[PDB]
């Protein structure tokens, strides 16, 4: 048969050599072309164990995205370790592209085809793949953007749902569009996000139903972030190379018991940012002139459940979580594992 | 979300004896046991219901029988004295006190009664002090009487740890009264009960006469 | 060796705010959460919440929400606990705690193998006050078998602690200094006693040396038999 191994994977993409876009440039040197005819072999009478929380593929992807950001981003001032460095900071072309991770000779990638897979333990429908699907290395907090959807219903994933210190990764089964804009010409840093109120609330109702399976007959509440760095208290993301920080209170302010307008999120383009790649602070130049606009698909979310008792009881509170970018890579790499053919 | 019920409230034992501490929980979660000695931070003893933490000797054992968890301390040592807490995630039990000390022969307290000083009376307050000196075991009862009236809730007591020389305990009890109330009564007494005494001992004084 | 170094004890006025610190060493600070656990005088252990040094993410129980703030300084590997509108009930020993299992890729928060020494926080309306030192005079009737008991009452002081010695440290045998009691007035009180030979009462001088550093009150009180 096969044994679980930690092999050095290679990458493949549809990166364009003519592009000045940062992800395309990195992938032109680090990656090979995407397999025109990729072969998937569905395995009969095979049950294999997978563990998304202990997946070495996450670590390799994390290393690649850190290097991509480090060699691509141009901050005016960088503070690391008590020392500061000033350099030229021209604006860049930034838009993630899908990246495939491929197994070398003597190795294979096993894929979990169980539509309801929780993230750990056995899986009955397994297939051998040469490469993973195309993964966009999206650096965002609270909401997972431009990822893959759950095939059947919404899937709640946690290493242990009963442990409040463990992150909850929600995978949606239908995309929720998020339209973000910094209008053309007043306050150059003022921006906003639009989300269909009815679509988001119905999504929240279905997330509450899936959460209630682990918290029987309990009221499910969504509340705002309890605190932390601006990167995690707010929904943070990239759009046209600019760092957007959105107040997400309106997205997490509902109570769900056993039973078309827009949500306008107030946003700010920040210049002083706390780095995720390493411990430090980075400063960028003011935003570019004109309309800064991007549309993204919310395909998942990161939640933390409130610890301790409540005065009333019978109610569990969930708040947007984050802090570790490995959980964003984990949300896409959950169905794969590296195995040695030998 | 998880209530952990510990029993009994207090365990009073001697070195070399076996201590059986109980914790009840109907909920899922890895269970831990902590030892907290006076004036110290808690110390992890057991984790995962049955595994021993770093530096914990084999005489400490953890076991589970459904909702019933038990911490057994075999061959008790005086250093095992403290409060033991059980835990599941962010929730703790209310604790079980384990009373164990250095053994010695039973010693009855030497009882002394101190009237308020003339200096204190001049300041407008009167404190009457009853001293229970050099006794063993720890368990001692003090009862204050002012002209035969049993004093209830107006006294505060304090106890020392085992004596540097003889391993005994000493206890002080202070009865607080205003100067006005002190001067309205004559007989001030403190009755002491201890296993070293066949019958309770009373020490008294009459205010003004000496 | 994993180490959790907590800041010194604090004395606070009712309604004030506080800031306690916990300086870590012996491990990668970034790797796992820091927990805060409190213990009120003569009461149990109570979890106040966790804070993850990676991003500063927090989790507070409902009872502490809006009144507790957990933050960190990555450059000094220090975790901080802030608490607003302090009540008398908030008097407790505040501990910082870390789980036994912690790696660069995994952790289990709850098995608290590592604890700081604790930070005592006393919350009260009374102000700093030096004690009054009264003698516990040895009496004729209050004597037996060649031994007499004497002492001193160190009354009405705030905050703790007070130290007591006898004859500038020359008297140690038979000395009993009792833990302080908190009176209904909000001020502390304690007694220190000594048993001495009754025959030495007219030849040996007995002085109790009292020191209350928070008010700079130092008193040397001579204790002698009451003249009748
Ligand atoms: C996931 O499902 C498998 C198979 O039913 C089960 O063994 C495992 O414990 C589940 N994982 C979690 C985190 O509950
Ligand atoms: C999955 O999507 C369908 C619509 O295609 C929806 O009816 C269903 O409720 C979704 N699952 C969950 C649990 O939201
Ligand atoms: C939060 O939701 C309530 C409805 O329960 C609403 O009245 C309130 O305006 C909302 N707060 C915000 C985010 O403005
Ligand atoms: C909702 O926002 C979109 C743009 O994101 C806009 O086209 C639409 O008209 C908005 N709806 C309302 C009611 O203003
Ligand atoms: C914004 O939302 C509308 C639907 O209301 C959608 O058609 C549009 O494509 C989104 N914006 C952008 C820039 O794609
Ligand atoms: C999501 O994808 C669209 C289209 O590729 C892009 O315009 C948008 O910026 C992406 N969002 C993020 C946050 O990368
Ligand atoms: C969560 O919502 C509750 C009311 O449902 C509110 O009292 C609380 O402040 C919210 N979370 C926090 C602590 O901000």
């Amino acid at each position: 048969v096969w044994k679980e191994a930690t092999a050095t994977l290679f990458c493949a993409s549809d990166a364009k050599a003519y592009e000045t876009e940062v992800h395309n440039v990195w992938a032109t040197h680090a990656c090979v072309p995407t397999d025109p005819n990729p072969q998937e072999v569905v395995l009969e009478n095979v049950t294999e164990n997978f563990n998304m929380w202990k997946n070495n593929m996450v670590e390799q992807m994390h290393e690649d995205i850190i290097s991509l950001w480090d060699q691509s981003l141009k901050p005016c001032v960088k503070l690391t370790g008590g020392s500061v460095i000033t350099q030229a900071c021209p604006k860049i072309s930034f838009e993630p592209i899908p990246i495939h991770y491929c197994a070398p000779a003597g190795f294979a990638i096993l894929k979990c085809n169980d539509k309801k897979f929780n993230g750990t333990g056995p899986c009955t429908n397994v297939s051998t793949v040469q490469c993973t699907h195309g993964i966009r290395p999206v650096v965002s907090t609270q909401l997972l953007l431009n990822g893959s959807l759950a095939e059947e219903e919404i899937v709640i994933r946690s290493e242990n749902i009963k442990d409040n210190a463990k992150i909850i990764i929600v995978q949606l089964n239908e995309t929720v569009e998020i339209n973000c804009t910094r209008p053309n010409n007043g306050d150059i840093r003022q921006a906003h996000c639009n989300i269909s109120k009815a679509k988001w609330e119905n999504t929240l109702k279905q997330i509450a139903r899936k959460l209630r399976e682990h918290f029987k007959n309990e009221t499910i509440a969504f509340n705002q972030s309890s605190g932390g760095d601006p990167e995690i208290v707010m929904h943070s993301f990239n759009c046209g190379g600019e760092f957007f920080y959105c107040n997400s209170t309106q997205l997490f302010n509902s109570t769900w018991t056993w039973n078309n307008i827009n949500i306008t999120l107030p946003c700010r383009i920040k210049q002083i940012i706390n780095m995720w790649q390493e411990v430090g602070k980075a400063m960028y130049a003011p935003p570019i002139k004109g309309q800064i606009r991007c549309s993204s698909n919310i395909t998942g979310l990161l939640l933390t459940r409130d610890g301790g008792s409540s005065t009333n009881g019978t109610t569990e509170t969930f708040r947007p979580g984050g802090g570790d970018m490995r959980d964003n890579w984990r949300s896409e790499l959950y169905k794969y594992k590296v195995v040695k053919i030998e | 979300e998880i209530v952990l019920t510990q029993s009994p409230g207090t365990l009073s034992l001697s070195p070399g004896e076996r201590a059986t501490l109980s914790c009840r929980t109907s909920q899922y979660g890895s269970l831990a046991w902590y030892q907290q000695r006076p004036g110290q931070a808690p110390r992890l003893v057991i984790y995962g219901g049955s595994s021993r933490a770093t530096g914990i000797p084999d005489r400490f054992t953890g076991s589970r029988s459904g909702a019933d968890y038990t911490l057994t301390i075999n061959r008790l040592e005086p250093e095992d004295f403290g409060i033991y807490y059980c835990q599941q995630y962010e929730f703790f039990g209310q604790g079980t006190k384990v009373e164990v000390d250095i053994k010695r022969t039973v010693a009855a307290p030497s009882v002394f009664i101190f009237p308020p000083s003339d200096e204190q009376l001049k300041s407008g307050t009167a404190s009457v002090v009853c001293l229970l000196n050099n006794f063993y075991p720890r368990e001692a009862k003090v009862q204050w009487k002012v002209d035969n009236a049993l004093q209830s809730g107006n006294s505060q007591e304090s106890v020392t740890e085992q004596d540097s020389k003889d391993s005994t305990y000493s206890l002080s009890s202070t009865l607080t009264l205003s100067k006005a109330d002190y001067e309205k009564h004559k007989v001030y007494a403190c009755e002491v009960t201890h296993q070293g005494l066949a019958s309770p001992v009373t020490k008294s004084f009459n205010r003004g006469e000496c | 060796q994993v180490q959790l170094l907590q800041s010194g004890a604090q004395v606070k006025k009712t309604g004030a705010s506080m800031r306690i610190s916990c300086k870590t060493s012996g491990y990668t600070f970034l790797n796992c959460p820091i927990n805060w656990v409190r213990q009120a005088p003569g009461r149990g252990l109570e979890w106040m919440g966790w804070m993850k040094p990676r991003g500063g993410a927090v989790n507070y129980p409902q009872k502490f929400q809006g009144r507790v703030t957990m933050t960190r300084d990555m450059s000094t590997d220090t975790a901080f606990l802030d608490m607003s509108n302090l009540r008398s009930d908030d008097t407790a020993v505040y501990f910082c705690a870390r789980g036994k299992y912690c790696t660069a890729s995994d952790y289990y928060n709850w098995d608290f193998e590592h604890w700081g020494r604790g930070t005592l926080v006393t919350v009260s309306s009374p102000a700093t006050k030096g004690p009054s030192v009264f003698p516990l005079a040895p009496s004729s009737k209050s004597t037996s078998g060649g031994t007499a008991a004497l002492g001193c009452l160190v009354k009405d002081y705030f905050p703790e602690p007070v130290t007591v010695s006898w004859n500038s440290g020359a008297l140690t045998s038979g000395v009993h200094t009792f833990p302080a009691v908190l009176q209904s007035s909000g001020l502390y009180s304690l007694s220190s006693v000594v048993t001495v030979p009754s025959s030495s009462l007219g030849t040996q001088t007995y002085i109790c040396n009292v020191n209350h550093k928070p008010s700079n009150t130092k008193v040397d009180k001579k204790v002698e038999p009451k003249s009748c």
